[PDB]
């Protein structure tokens, strides 16, 4: 850092107002415009031939499969199935990757009614970790956001070494606005539209 | 690291030294793992409280305990590069 | 009288890479914070 | 001898760098000296007119170099000359931004943070200070 | 009667005023002066921010406007810009090469980007034609990120430039802009790929040069001054005018601004 500097750094804040709404508002236009170009187009419209809930079709399922379980008989897994075990793990099969496909993810039946291969077991995996870490990050964010704590990541880093380090001010003040930069924005987007 | 140095000093004394370490030293390192953070070691040093000596101050249990449960809300309770998946190839043998 | 010294020669700026703290936010972000380090090493290297 | 004929080289752009890195004030500073321009300007006076002139509008433009891509574009854009007061009462606004926003206090430890950091000698500093404080009220 | 069409792109409301009010003091009301956001011709954009619907930023060094420093240099630096949607969409120059990581269809984009760049390819290439010079120096950013668009850029700029029968040097964005600032003689034509970086380098060189005024190329066809500080968006004013057809008021304020730059309006 040999060489007076002209000017103090100071921080590049001079959007003094910038509501955390309209930053959110830009990064769900954002996301809308890269999910639809990656998905590609709409599919076509297509018209249901019967009407009937999901949940209907659940308590349907519950009633036939109620009334067969004293002739339902379990047995080893390398044994034959019978049709009361076929029947049922087809419907349930169908119905839990409805449900997951909608965002019901309830993990401890998906397991069992849709796990068949060790690469379903890899995917269910990687769901299972992906759908906690969102959690876990929206409530931090969360609680980040009651403290007051800037919502954008910050490294760390201890600039005062990164100015002796480095000899030209330059890149170093470049990395220092970007970096501030970045913990004055928040990187969140509203999942409502999303999920819409 | 204080709690390797006080536990290196310990292995001294009773191997090196045939003296038995009493509660007051077990108390001191369950202190410095309360301290600094580290909550697995905590665990560990409550064990042997529990076994050589009679119990753990329940101060410091609780204190770890706290210490261990603010990591699972932060999600700091394992080095996170652990929790990558990975694969035969996918595995940056340094 | 023998060589003093190689004006011409300047030492590298030695780069670092930025360290993100282990948080749930990194390991969501973690590819994203890694380009941003790989982009800065890059820029410490090539000047901009 | 060979040093100023080297940073007369250098300047002229026909000796580069070992890595063939940018030619800033920065870098002549490291190598040549803080006072590289002052022992240049002497030698060049033992040197035909035409050399001389070189020197100098080469050593000017070293100078203008001092900042970053940025600044020049955000502050020298009504001159070079006029260059200096503009970055000057640019950062001064700064200053009094910082202070509005985040107290005094910590603006005076935060000056003296930075001008540890930027290379600024007390006196400068304490200028500088003195006159974001006065520019407030 | 005739118009001045105004636009601002990241300009503080100073500038605007200053340029408003020595376009009334000296035309004198015989050419209005409307602001817009978007026009082709007879068109003055003031600040940093690139205006929608101009694809080449070319910018000279007026001999007039010569600061004593920089006398005798000649250099023509063009930046090729593509187009520029609205801002809360997705611009081009980061589409082309984030859509690419993700996987999206990246045609279109290619397209335009492809049909951007041989515009400013040639303009770079009539300019270089012009000014006699054999070889045009290319300015890439060399960061991993930007490792697509640049790509492109050097692959049609090179093949038009080939194929008009002129050489062709890559260059990244640091040694560039420090030998264009320190000895900017040694570089005749020097074209500047779509980054943010090159546009603060062709606003660098515009202001030290001792302020001047750029020019952008529109997709319709036409020429528009482009300013950013009081004395460059005077100068900018100053050929606008004269493009209109008026010689005397052009002097008038090309000689107010070289005499007095921050406060022309009062000094004419």
């Amino acid at each position: 850092i040999s060489g007076v500097s002209p000017l103090l750094y100071f921080p590049p804040t001079t959007t003094s107002t910038t509501n955390r709404e309209d930053q959110i508002n830009k990064n769900t236009n954002i996301a809308i415009q890269m999910i639809k170009r990656y998905k590609g187009e709409v599919p076509p419209h297509y018209t249901r031939k019967s009407s009937a809930t999901i949940e209907q079709v659940e308590k349907e399922i519950d009633a036939l499969l109620g009334g067969a379980e004293k002739l339902r008989k379990t047995s080893t897994d390398d044994q034959p199935m019978d049709k009361l075990t076929l029947m049922e793990r087809c419907l349930r099969h169908a119905l839990w990757s409805y449900h997951k496909e909608e965002g019901r993810y309830d993990f401890d039946q998906i397991g069992r009614w849709v796990v068949y291969t060790p690469e379903d077991e890899v995917k269910l995996a990687q769901l299972k970790r992906e759908v906690e870490a969102k959690e876990k990050l929206a409530a931090l964010r969360k609680r980040r956001e009651e403290e007051g704590l800037p919502g954008g990541p910050v490294p760390r880093i201890n600039w005062p070494q990164e100015y002796s380090s480095f000899i030209d001010r330059e890149p170093v003040v470049a990395k220092r606005i970007r970096y501030d930069t970045l913990a004055s924005t928040t990187l969140e987007r509203d999942e409502k539209q999303i999920e819409s | 690291s204080k709690f390797c140095a006080m536990m290196d000093l310990l292995e001294e004394m009773q191997h090196r030294n045939r003296l038995k370490p009493n509660e007051e030293s077990w108390t001191w390192v369950m202190k410095e793992c309360v301290k600094s953070g580290q909550f697995r070691l905590g665990y560990c040093i409550q064990q042997v409280m529990e076994t050589e000596c009679k119990g753990c101050p329940a101060d410091l249990v609780k204190a770890n305990e706290a210490n261990a449960q603010k990591a699972k809300t932060e999600g700091k309770e394992h080095p996170g590069h652990l929790s990558q998946q990975a694969g035969l190839f996918d595995v940056k043998v340094e | 009288r023998a060589d003093e010294v190689d004006y011409t020669n300047l030492p590298a700026p030695k780069p670092q890479k930025t360290v993100w703290d282990d948080n749930i936010e990194t390991e969501v972000l973690r590819k994203y914070l890694d380009g941003l380090s790989q982009y800065d090493m890059e820029e410490a290297k090539y000047g901009v | 001898s060979t040093k100023m004929q080297t940073l007369h080289k250098l300047l002229t752009g026909e000796v580069s760098f070992k890595n063939k890195a940018p030619v800033k004030d920065c870098n002549i500073v490291h190598q040549f000296g803080e006072n590289w321009a002052t022992e240049l300007s002497a030698y060049a006076k033992t040197l035909p007119a035409e050399q001389q002139k070189i020197i100098v509008r080469q050593i000017a433009r070293v100078k203008l170099t001092r900042y970053t891509v940025a600044e020049l574009a955000a502050y020298c854009g009504d001159g070079p000359a006029l260059l200096d007061e503009t970055a000057r009462a640019a950062n001064i606004e700064q200053g009094v931004a910082f202070v509005k926003a985040k107290g005094v206090e910590a603006f005076e430890k935060y000056v003296a943070e930075e001008s540890t950091n930027a290379n600024w000698k007390p006196e400068e500093a304490k200028k500088f200070i003195e006159d974001v404080k006065a520019k407030a009220k | 009667s005739k118009q001045l069409t105004f636009i601002s792109a990241g300009a503080t409301a100073a500038v605007l005023q200053s340029a408003s009010a020595i376009v009334s003091k000296v035309a004198g009301g015989r050419v209005q002066t409307k602001t817009a956001k978007e026009a082709g011709r007879h068109a003055v954009v003031v600040g940093p921010e690139t205006p929608i619907g101009v694809h080449t930023a070319v910018t000279e060094v007026p001999k007039s406007a010569q600061d004593p420093l920089f006398s005798g240099v000649s250099t023509v630096v063009v930046r090729a810009v593509l187009p520029r949607a609205a801002p809360d969409s997705v611009q081009l120059r980061d589409a082309l090469d984030v859509y690419a990581s993700a996987g999206i269809d990246t045609k279109e984009e290619v397209r335009s980007a492809t049909e951007a760049f041989k515009k400013s390819a040639e303009v770079a290439v009539g300019k270089a034609k012009a000014k006699g010079v054999k070889r045009i120096v290319l300015v890439v950013k060399q960061a991993s990120k930007h490792n697509c668009i640049n790509e492109l850029f050097k692959k049609i700029s090179t093949e038009t430039i080939e194929s008009a029968g002129l050489t062709t040097e890559v260059v990244g964005t640091a040694a560039v802009a420090n030998q264009l600032i320190v000895n900017p003689e040694s570089l005749g034509v020097v074209l500047l790929n779509d980054v943010a970086a090159t546009e603060q380098i062709e606003l660098a060189f515009a202001g030290v040069v001792g302020g001047v005024s750029r020019v952008y190329h529109t997709v319709e066809g036409g020429k528009i001054s482009a300013g950013h500080s009081f004395k460059s968006v005077a100068l900018a004013v100053a050929q606008e005018l004269r493009e209109l057809g008026l010689s005397s008021e052009a002097d008038k304020v090309e000689a107010a601004a070289s005499k007095n730059p921050r406060a022309v309006v009062s000094a004419l």
